[PDB]
């Protein structure tokens, strides 16, 4: 249920969308097809929602890890640049959002996270995770907190374990084993060890967030965070003048975070696939468009060569891609929702000290196969199962059922799981 | 028309209403690594107010060695189709599945109740049954079938060679 | 202990004498092309005037794609053991034959009698048998026999699932 | 059943026994231990049988060909030379000589048949098969016969055969396909199919044998025929001055003549392993003691490094390596047993106009599988057979046997196979 000769956008809140909403109008100046730039809460679970059904955006962009998922979910059309184009971006780019030998989304940029710290307070960055501790009792003296990151999504804290060993799927020969998952491996269980002990030593606290921490941060009330090319600008027009730098080292050893292109694709369910198309090669993926972007806020490593160039001259793209090339590329798996929600959950029970870290982690380890066969629909598949064994247990087997159970959570995801059968070609009765 | 290539009976130390709620939560698990992805097609409360449930699973088979060169080639996932129902006055869970995989070839069903113990309701029985069926012939009678048709195969090129063998000595004198 | 895999009866338009004659020279023609080498290890006419004899026949499989990288691995030969009997009194020539290349593993048997035609001494009859023994044990019951040991196997997994989700369970609260 | 501290030598009476002899004279003056020479009729059949027993001659000289039959059914010992001396002869020999990655013998010298004519009589040798019909009318009227040679082996018609296809064994992925035998292919049969017009034409005739042929051209009273390197010598000393030029083309396509390497095994059944081996690598395969052979009878191409080079000089081991070269090597595979009787009979029959030509040949495909299990027994187990075959018919059935058949072709024929079933290892009851 999408409209045809506008185009509807959606990418998540902290990427530059007002700087995409310029890139729109020129795009509508010279075409006269207007252009409609979302930033919908949860996104990543929001598109899956309203993509099954047939609706949603015309164009999405997220981090390319979930769209192997959308598009085996029947989610994404296959995007058709041609030769030329394809020179126009890094190959390694195109590479991130390729699965089955088909791209499925147009690479943006290339993305990693960094220790941005305040050069007032630091005059000279820690190199060693295990010294912040030592720093936060000097630095509380002082009146303020060392470090201060969200502890809420798994991707902040993910390079604190893939540190002194663990992974999400071993890469065996050119594939990911899915049977084969690191959550619960000797060094990734050390790691998260850290984090907690930090926590308990009164250092970080459980309930700190995204804003919660930029604020602090950005207010000069820490010295230290964790974020990503997009929270410069707020960082920006604060006063305080920061730098970006490597992550302390864990054991020695480098902090890994996984790395994302942030990638652009197109609804299988859309009229517009060809304004799309123009819209995203002839407006966005130049200098020009990204460029618009990127001044709204920062798209770290272009994947446009003619614009990587004019800007990889940044000192802080620069730290950006080298904590890229010292953490791996994200998988573009299937399996990767699923995976991210089993971390998710083990990371904040450590926190909050209510699993220990061996407990959650363990837990972790087989929740990360709790995939869907449509795995687009894995996130749906959760909330309705989480929904039915409450039910089940609490009213029906009690004998207090009214009708059929969790039925609108159910109803998006039978759709999912339908469109995504069709496309995965299983036969039923 | 019936060949039950197994049975069994067991049971758990647990009652009834757990061991329910758990086999509706049952994957995925540890001892069962293979089950990658279970998704309920369609559940429904019955008239007489039995619990249905359709569920599919994805079942990817270990063989990783080449498995990164095989799924380029094809896919490496097994699907079974199931049908569970659940009495909650008479306390029984059946629970009937078929492989969707490869049932023109080949069909194994497995059919399970779970109802409390006749003895201790805190314990749970589990009956259970399986019938393998190669092609609608049980797989013993398509297997012998299968020696008839190659032994009588080799003994009719062997009443061939004997003809010739025959023609040429014939020949001879 | 008996299961007749097959069994047979085939009339040849040859007086016994010949049929015989060229049933002691069969190897190698064209028809099997895959007997490649016959022996006669042994050879007795017995006190009561019937001819014994003892072959042994080399066969060697058709599957000439890896053949040269497969024989410097193992040899690619099969051997089949023979004994055969004939009363030229009665004209009768029986002959039992067994593979001993996989006998441990598996045994085929097969016998077969020339007796000319009661209705016509010039045509000649040919009854045949086989039996398959996988252990000893009939094809079908071995066969069976596999489906109860892994399908009760799995089915025993399924116990250890239900147990560990069932403490999971119960630990939540 | 072979006595110690003597060493008892065979080779073929066409080779040259007596220079091999002198060689063994050497041997004695020098070590004291005797050496004798012995050139017993038919003994590529008579060392099998007598091998079989246990009896036999220490060393055995044969084309490598029926080497490979004789070392699987567990006659010959592993040679085991130092890496030294293999590196003094070509590699090339070497590898004919070699089964499943064993040296079975040492090679001598490769031999291949050339084209032997009278240059008093023909000025210029035809180079076309099909000229010499012609040739034979005008030299018929001069009181003379073109060509003669021994139509009795198959070795010397297989040239014209293979010449237009034909083959033994097709070679397949550096294995020999045995299911797959070129005797009985189309030009196999338009080959043979000339050689048989020949005689009908009067131009040949199906008797003639080898001597036959040798006493004829050496006599003067035919202009060409076709023999080996051995032959040379009893052309020398008649008053016929000679060369030695290819094979005539057939189709214009080259002769093919199969290749040998003349080979010398050492007896399993024997004593002497160790004094066999000093006899051969320190007094045969010398300059000096090939030179012996070589003077008495010519040896083709020695594969004696150091030999061959003093001796290719020779404008007719030239014209045997361009042959050679034109023709295949040969198979030192068991089977080759077998192929050999059935081309065998299927020419005789063509050459004395019993059978025809698609007949006899179609019988040789099949009549060469008819091997043994103990494949140097293959020629024991057909004589064995043919004898059996006559008295089951004749005498048992129609209830005229006195007692066992045969019992003395079986007696011999029963110790190979069962000294072929230990070292194949099959397991009976
Ligand atoms: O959460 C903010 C930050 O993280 C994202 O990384 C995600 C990953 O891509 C998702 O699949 C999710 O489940 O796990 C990670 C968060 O835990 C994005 O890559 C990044 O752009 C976004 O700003
Ligand atoms: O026959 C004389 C000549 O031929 C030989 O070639 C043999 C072959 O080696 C044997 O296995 C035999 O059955 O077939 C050919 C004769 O038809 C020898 O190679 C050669 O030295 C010998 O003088
Ligand atoms: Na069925
Ligand atoms: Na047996």
């Amino acid at each position: 249920k999408i409209e045809e000769g506008k185009l509807v956008i959606w990418i998540n809140g902290d990427k530059g969308y007002n700087g995409l909403a310029e890139v729109g109008k020129k795009f509508e100046k010279d075409t006269g097809i207007k252009v409609t730039v979302e930033h919908p809460d949860k996104l990543e679970e929001k598109f899956p929602q309203v993509a099954a059904t047939g609706d949603g955006p015309d164009i999405i962009f997220w981090a390319h890890d979930r769209f192997g998922g959308y598009a085996q979910s029947g989610l994404l059309a296959e995007i058709t640049p041609a030769a030329a184009f394809q020179d126009k971006l890094y190959p390694f780019t195109w590479d991130a959002v390729r699965y089955n030998g088909k791209l499925i989304a147009y690479p943006i940029a290339v993305e990693a996270l960094s220790l941005i710290y305040n050069k007032d307070l630091l005059p000279n960055p820690p190199k060693t995770w295990e010294e912040i501790p030592a720093l936060d009792k000097e630095l509380k003296a002082k009146g303020k907190s060392a470090l201060m990151f969200n502890l809420q999504e798994p991707y902040f804290t993910w390079p604190l374990i893939a540190a002194d060993g663990g992974y999400a799927f071993k890469y065996a020969a050119g594939k990911y084993d899915i049977k084969d998952v690191g959550v619960d491996n000797a060094g990734a269980k050390a790691g998260l060890t850290f984090l907690v002990d930090l926590i308990k030593n009164k250092h970080m606290n459980a309930d700190t967030d995204y804003s919660i921490a930029e604020a602090a941060f950005n207010k000069g009330e820490t010295a230290m965070t964790i974020n990503g090319p997009w929270a410069w600008s707020n960082i920006d027009t604060s006063a305080v003048n920061y730098g970006v730098t490597v992550l302390p080292t864990f054991k020695g050893q480098p902090s890994k975070p996984f790395v994302g292109v942030l990638s652009a694709g197109i609804n299988a369910a859309s009229p517009n696939k060809e304004l799309a198309k123009e819209f995203l090669e002839n407006y966005l993926l130049t200098d020009e468009g990204l460029e618009a972007v990127n001044k709204d806020k920062p798209l770290g490593a272009v994947a446009l060569k003619s614009y990587e160039e004019e800007l990889a001259k940044d000192p802080r793209i620069a730290a950006t891609m080298e904590n890229a090339q010292k953490g791996e590329i994200m998988p573009n798996i299937p399996q990767m929702s699923a995976f991210w929600y089993a971390v998710r959950t083990a990371v904040i029970n450590a926190a909050s000290g209510r699993q220990t870290v061996d407990a959650a982690l363990a837990a972790a380890q087989t929740n990360a196969a709790a995939n869907s066969v449509g795995e687009a629909c894995t996130d749906m598949k959760r909330e309705y199962d989480q929904c039915f064994n409450r039910w089940f247990a609490e009213k029906f087997l009690k004998g207090d059922s009214s009708g059929d159970p969790c039925t609108d959570l159910f109803k998006r995801y039978q759709q999912c799981v339908q469109k995504a059968i069709k496309e995965k070609e299983i036969p039923i009765e | 028309d019936k060949m039950k290539i197994w049975t069994s009976e067991h049971v758990f130390d647990h009652p009834w209403e757990t061991v329910t709620t758990a086999a509706m939560q049952k994957y995925p698990n540890p001892m069962n690594p293979s089950v990658v992805g279970v998704d309920v097609l369609d559940r429904h409360i019955d008239p007489s107010g039995k619990l249905h449930s359709h569920r599919l699973l994805s079942t990817e088979w270990g063989l990783p060695s080449i498995v990164k060169s095989l799924i380029g080639a094809a896919r490496t996932k097994t699907y079974v189709q199931e049908h569970s129902v659940v009495d909650p006055v008479e306390k029984t869970m059946e629970l009937k599945s078929t492989n969707i995989s490869f049932t023109n070839m080949v069909s194994v069903d497995e059919r399970l109740i779970y109802k409390p113990h006749p003895q201790d309701p805190e314990k749970t029985v589990l009956t259970q049954e399986a019938i393998i069926t190669v092609k609608g012939v049980s797989l013993s009678s398509y297997l012998e079938g299968l020696m008839a048709s190659t032994i009588s195969s080799n003994a009719s090129k062997g009443r061939e060679a004997m003809e010739w063998v025959i023609h040429k000595l014939n020949a001879e004198i």
